[PDB]
């Protein structure tokens, strides 16, 4: 009923520049953790049984 | 960023609040020593003893505590020889002071400081007897045929008459020595008889000529203000102290010990310092009035009686050359009733053409005159000031003359005195017979219900000086736990059961004088009328003016011509009185407040490029010999030619019942009340008048009509003159007629400009058919001119305004004063200071004076003990809520940053202070105890009518309901009278409930607000137009320029003036004795949906029920707004100048919402308060219902 | 300053204003009790009125 207009600062935009890299660089880590797990867990870990 | 702005100079406004209570405590820490205890209201217990002399009451609540006031317990008063007592008086002169009266005694001890500090002043020398005064008493008798003079008949006083071998104006009290003759014989028919003169001279003329009746206590005030060191000061106490000039104050009068007129000169220095203070003044304004000060202290009101022909004068031609432009305005739309102030374009260089007669040879004569009295730079500054330039300190420098005239304060003549001065052409009475015809018939066709005599009965009702009146004797008594043990005597204060509590009776008998009382309890005398009425003496009131103004003397008419006149006279006042809009400006009701609205066209024609328009300004003295005769018996045809619309009559005067009488008698007998002399005494003095006779409700109507007549022929007579010897003529555009005082702006038919010739032709009047003495006066009297005019105390001088300087509060007339109580005095000094601010006097000078003034309130005393409130009741609901910075703005203290429990326990106290049981506890043992007082026939004709069921639908019949509803109507109308009758006790026993409610800690829980919004605003542009008021403070000039100036078509009507017209010109649909405010209030307490049926209850007939309902349903939003405060004595003319009406609410106020339309205007208001205190500073807003910026994300729109 | 923004914030929590809520309480107030006995057994008491508009 009472739909707002939103509204695009430019303190806004800035902001979103600085998490746009925040999250580029945590996708980054998040990629190389993840391929360290996958070494480790196929080195280390062999089949299981019953 | 307008809001934040706004909330800042809120918190600035807080800070001031607290800093001004602050120091009003820290002020009254020195007439009393510094507070001993702190009691608390509720939390403390108390037993009303071993209480300290001086207390400070606060109340806790919510876990703060509040400064409620200071209570002080006069039983203890050795704390009080701390600071002031007799040991420390010891130098010879005071000691006298101290024995005449024990009230100087504090100021006494001020004084030796001075005297300690090494500083001794020196006697002055006191004026003598003038031993001519002997020769200037007359005493009339039959013998010499009362000095041959007509109007004086059966005179037993003395009479002071000019005389060749007496001194100039004998009648005017003059400052004298004591020690004058004890008995003087007197010269009458036989000789013998002999004069008490200093008896008569020290007793009667001491309070009847100079009264002096201090706001508070003239001690206090002198302790508080009257600095030594001062100049003036030190000039007075040479005169005070120096020659041992005494004087003091018991009960209301004022006792003289060596010199009389003594008290005059305190009040005469109070005033200076006061208007020095307040108006600011310049240098060279301080040294001509350190001039008029020390020329005047000699006499201080025979003086100025002196100088008041050359002062005016001096005044009537300031401005006349002024090579200043000044304002500009456009004179279209000029002869209408919707003449507005409008800005218009002017080219430089109009100031030669203008040109306004000046009559040298008298401005010479009066400037030699002030030389000889040695007034010599007063009269220097006021003749540069003739030809100078237009500025607030040219302007103040002028009206400074004025400024000394005020000094003397209330003062007049001997009354017997005044008595006898003042009572002492056939085209001409055609014309005057033919205006008050034309007045007659308009005014009987607009109302024609007093020729019906069914009406009769409720317009007399509603509608004295009769001989016979009603006396009410009883005892009033009540319990008070407030005195002493030691006070308890058998006449008064009696000793009962309870250990600390008695019983106080106080005896009463009074009679019932007012005109509504008597009008109740004895109607016979106003309804049955013989001829001998004509012939009966009826008491004469004098009241004196501030200035030196002739006394004026009130000569009510008989009950029975008062009948007559209301029956027959009034509906043409009525209609003289009534000017709306959409009306020819040289119309009946067009050519009969807001200085800038009423003197509108002048202030226009005054500042404008067009030279044919003229101003021509008459004021008519002494006229009342002129009154007696022709036009006396023309006044009368004029009335009496409205006979032959009227069947049945009698050929001469006879007894008559005014409920039963034809309207031709009625009319007959106005008319012989109108030609025939009337007798009139005072002070043991008769006297008869043919002339005006001073008639209420009579006066305006016949001044009026004589200034109309004189102002055609005059008019005429220079046509004719200009037809004779060729001169462009002249054309009556618009004029105002008041009293009196009449302006009119005339044109020149054929444009040329205005000449010297045309002037002197107009002023010379009647020539060649009257004497050269009447061509003299007639110069002297009038002024004719385009740059400046006067009327009724406005001077407007090229586009702009000037009021007058003769307002004050500190002195009085019958020191009324002292009599209120404590909420109306504030109410009294607020309206005074508001009032002030609108000329001369700035925010600065007007507070700094407003607040000495409450410093020094007397306070509420009872019994021995006295309550002194906190400062901060102003704010508080109930007083006018003001915010200090903008005074003008009532009832904005509510949106003050106040703390909620702060600004609660406020609003509480002041509740508190005033109570109405007392006056109700009065009633009803003045009705026990005497019994009904209302005749029978206002017994049987107030019965119902309209045939309604009283018990209604089964509704709730509410307390003022019953009351108003005709079968208790009886109780009701008794209580009336009781309600007539005002005497001490009522407000002792307010005053001891006020204290015992106080102190016990029952605070009067305060009622709610009607109307109370926050409104955020915005900037936007400016509407108005600048003031014309020049030396008005700066906030009010730009609250002119940025909202506008109001007009009387548009300003507001109260909802109970608009019921009470409604009532009044319907009579017979409604009870008489129902007031707008009454029904307003019960209509107030029921809900709107039940509304009629209550109209039904107060027997109301259809045409008022539907416009009285109409009525509450539009305006119930000022009724409920002003609903907790008595307005009686608020007349706020800054706040009525500014412009707040539907033309500017578009403006400067957005409100969405869907709302009833009393609600929205009550909430119009509400933003107007913002967007004026916004607009004091020159900023001009738009108030909203919603903030802009709600959330740091969010932003809100419309 | 947290007494400003719960003030401005109440005028987002509801869809009233304080001049709405005045106008609607000028409505309901004393109608219930003025009413007779018979007439106040067939309408709705005061805060029954209340709780309807509010």
């Amino acid at each position: 009923f009472a739909l707002a207009q939103i509204n695009a600062d430019d303190e806004f935009i800035g902001a979103i520049d600085k998490e746009s890299a925040e999250y580029l660089d945590e996708y980054a880590t998040l990629a190389r953790d993840i391929s360290n797990s996958l070494t480790l867990v196929k080195a280390a870990f062999g089949p299981l049984e019953r | 960023d307008v809001q934040e702005q706004f909330e800042g100079y809120l918190r600035e406004e807080v800070d001031l609040l607290n800093k001004f209570e602050d120091s009003h405590f820290k002020q009254l820490e020195i007439f009393y020593t510094k507070s001993q205890t702190d009691h608390v209201i509720n939390k403390d217990k108390l037993q009303f003893n071993a209480l300290p002399f001086h207390t400070t009451l606060y109340k806790e609540i919510n876990g703060k505590r509040v400064r409620l006031g200071t209570l002080l317990n006069w039983t203890k008063a050795e704390r009080l020889d701390t600071i002031r007592h007799e040991s420390m008086i010891k130098d010879e002169r005071l000691r006298r002071l101290i024995d005449f009266d024990y009230g100087w005694i504090d100021y006494a001890v001020v004084l030796q400081r001075y005297l300690d500090e090494g500083n001794t002043i020196e006697s002055a020398n006191i004026l003598q007897f003038d031993g001519d005064f002997v020769n200037n008493i007359k005493h009339p008798t039959q013998k010499n045929n009362f000095l041959d003079i007509k109007v004086i008949k059966e005179c037993e006083t003395y009479i002071l008459m000019k005389d060749d071998n007496g001194i100039r104006d004998p009648d005017i009290l003059r400052a004298w020595e004591l020690n004058s003759i004890p008995e003087v014989i007197e010269l009458d028919v036989d000789g013998e008889t002999k004069k008490f003169n200093l008896r008569k001279e020290m007793i009667k003329r001491i309070q009847d000529e100079a009264p002096v009746y201090f706001f508070c206590n003239p001690y206090r005030y002198a302790v508080a203000n009257l600095d030594p060191n001062i100049p003036e000061v030190r000039l007075w106490l040479e005169y005070f102290i120096g020659s041992e000039d005494f004087f003091g104050f018991n009960g209301p009068n004022v006792i003289v010990s060596k010199s009389l007129l003594a008290a005059k000169r305190f009040e005469v220095v109070v005033n200076h310092l006061r208007k020095v203070a307040a108006f600011e003044l310049d240098v060279e304004s301080k040294e001509v009035m350190n001039e008029w000060i020390k020329y005047i202290m000699i006499d201080p009101v025979y003086r100025s009686y002196k100088n008041r022909g050359a002062f005016g004068n001096l005044n009537q031609h300031v401005f006349a050359r002024t090579k200043s432009e000044g304002l500009s305005w456009s004179l279209i739309d000029i002869g209408t009733t919707n003449f507005e102030l409008k800005p218009t374009k002017k080219v430089a260089g109009s100031y030669v053409n203008k040109f306004n007669l000046v009559d040298d040879v008298l401005v010479e004569e009066s400037l030699k005159d002030l030389r000889n009295e040695g007034l010599h730079k007063m009269a220097d500054v006021t003749r540069r000031m003739i030809d100078a330039d237009i500025t607030p300190e040219n302007v103040k420098k002028g009206k400074l003359n004025r400024l000394a005239l005020s000094y003397c304060g209330y003062t007049g003549s001997h009354s017997a005195t005044a008595m006898v001065k003042q009572f002492n052409d056939p085209m001409f009475v055609d014309i005057v017979k033919d205006n008050m015809r034309v007045y007659m018939q308009e005014g009987l066709q607009k109302y024609p219900q007093g020729s019906r005599k069914s009406n009769r009965l409720d317009i007399l009702f509603k509608g004295s000086s009769t001989n016979e009146h009603a006396v009410v004797n009883g005892r009033f008594r009540y319990r008070s736990e407030l005195y002493r043990e030691r006070d308890v005597n058998s006449s008064t204060v009696f000793k009962t059961a309870t250990p600390g509590q008695y019983r106080v009776v106080k005896k009463i008998s009074a009679k019932l004088k007012s005109k509504n009382a008597n009008i109740v309890t004895h109607p016979m005398n106003f309804i049955n009328f013989k001829v001998d009425d004509l012939d009966i003496v009826v008491n004469a009131g004098s009241r004196l003016v501030r200035g030196t103004r002739a006394k004026r003397i009130i000569t009510p008419n008989y009950g029975t011509i008062y009948a007559a006149s209301l029956m027959t006279v009034l509906p043409a006042v009525r209609l003289l009185s009534s000017r709306a809009s959409n009306m020819g400006a040289l119309s009946t009701q067009g050519r009969i407040a807001l200085p800038h609205d009423v003197m509108a066209p002048q202030l226009a024609v005054t500042s404008s490029d067009d030279v044919s328009k003229i101003c021509v300004a008459k004021d008519f003295g002494q006229f009342d010999t002129s009154q007696w005769g022709q036009i006396s018996k023309a006044h009368a045809d004029g009335v009496r030619s409205m006979k032959a619309h009227y069947s049945m009559g009698h050929d001469t005067l006879v007894d008559l019942d005014l409920n039963d009488a034809s309207f031709a008698d009625l009319l007959e007998v106005t008319a012989m009340s109108y030609e025939r002399p009337l007798k009139y005494k005072m002070n043991g003095l008769v006297c008869e008048s043919a002339g005006v006779k001073s008639g209420e409700l009579t006066t305006q109507t016949r001044n009026t009509t004589t200034n109309i007549s004189h102002s055609t022929v005059a008019l005429d007579d220079y046509n004719n003159r200009a037809y004779r010897l060729n001169l462009p003529k002249l054309e009556l555009v618009t004029d105002n007629k008041v009293g009196d005082d009449s302006v009119e702006v005339l044109r020149v038919v054929d444009g040329s400009p205005l000449t010297p010739e045309i002037a002197k032709l107009y002023v010379n009047c009647m020539q060649d058919h009257a004497d050269k003495n009447h061509l003299e006066i007639s110069a002297k009297r009038t002024i004719v001119g385009n740059n400046v005019a006067e009327h009724i105390k406005i001077w407007v001088f090229k586009g702009y305004l000037a009021l007058d300087v003769f307002l004050d509060s500190v002195t009085s007339e019958k020191n009324s004063f002292s009599n209120l109580n404590y909420l109306e005095q504030v109410n009294i000094l607020y309206d005074m200071a508001m009032t002030l601010m609108i000329r001369y006097c700035s925010v600065q000078a007007c507070m700094t004076q407003f607040c000495n003034d409450m410093k020094l309130l007397n306070g509420i005393r009872a019994g021995n003990y006295t309550f002194i409130p906190t400062p901060k009741i102003i704010c508080a609901y109930g007083t006018p809520e003001i915010c200090l910075r903008a005074p003008e703005i009532r009832s904005f203290g509510r949106y003050l940053p106040i703390d909620e429990d702060e600004y609660s326990v406020l609003n509480d106290l002041v509740a508190s202070l005033s109570t109405n049981k007392p006056k109700m506890d009065f009633v009803a043992q003045m009705f026990e105890q005497n019994g009904n007082q209302v005749h029978g026939i206002w017994l049987d004709h107030f019965k119902r009518k309209n045939d309604v069921n009283p018990d209604g639908g089964g509704i709730h019949i509410s307390e003022g309901l019953k009351r108003l509803m005709p079968e208790y109507c009886e109780r009701h109308l008794n209580e009336l009278v009781y309600k007539t009758l005002d005497d001490k006790v009522i407000r002792d026993y307010t005053s001891d409930i006020i204290i015992t409610n106080i102190c016990k800690g029952k605070l009067s829980k305060a009622p709610k607000l009607a109307f109370f919004a926050n409104f955020y605003l915005s900037l936007t542009g400016f509407n108005g137009v600048d003031s014309p008021y020049l030396t008005a403070d700066e906030g009010v000039k730009n609250v002119h320029r940025v909202i506008g100036l109001s007009y009387r078509n548009t300003l507001s009507t109260s909802p109970t003036a608009n019921v009470d017209r409604i009532l009044r010109n319907n009579p017979g649909s409604a009870p008489a004795y129902l007031t707008g405010n009454d029904i307003l209030g019960v209509l107030s307490d029921y809900p709107y949906q039940n509304w009629r049926t209550v109209v039904e209850l107060l027997d109301i007939t259809e045409p008022s029920a539907t416009a009285i309902i109409e009525v509450a349903t539009n305006q119930m939003h000022a009724y409920l707004a002003d609903k907790d405060l008595n307005t009686a004595n608020l007349f706020d003319n800054t706040s009525r100048t500014y412009d707040i009406s539907d033309r500017t609410y578009p403006k400067f106020v957005n409100i969405t919402s869907n709302l009833s339309n009393s609600n929205r205007r009550g909430f119009q208001l509400e933003a107007m308060k913002h967007i004026i205190y916004m607009a004091r500073r020159g900023i001009a807003t738009l108030a909203n219902t919603h903030p802009s910026k709600i959330g740091n994300t969010v932003y809100y729109d419309y | 300053e947290k007494q400003k923004l719960d003030k401005l914030k109440l005028f987002e929590t509801s869809p009233f204003d304080p001049l709405t809520i005045k106008n609607n309480q000028d409505v309901v107030d004393k109608l219930y009790a003025t009413q007779s006995s018979s007439i106040q057994e067939v309408v709705p008491t005061k805060t029954f009125a209340t709780e309807l508009q509010f």
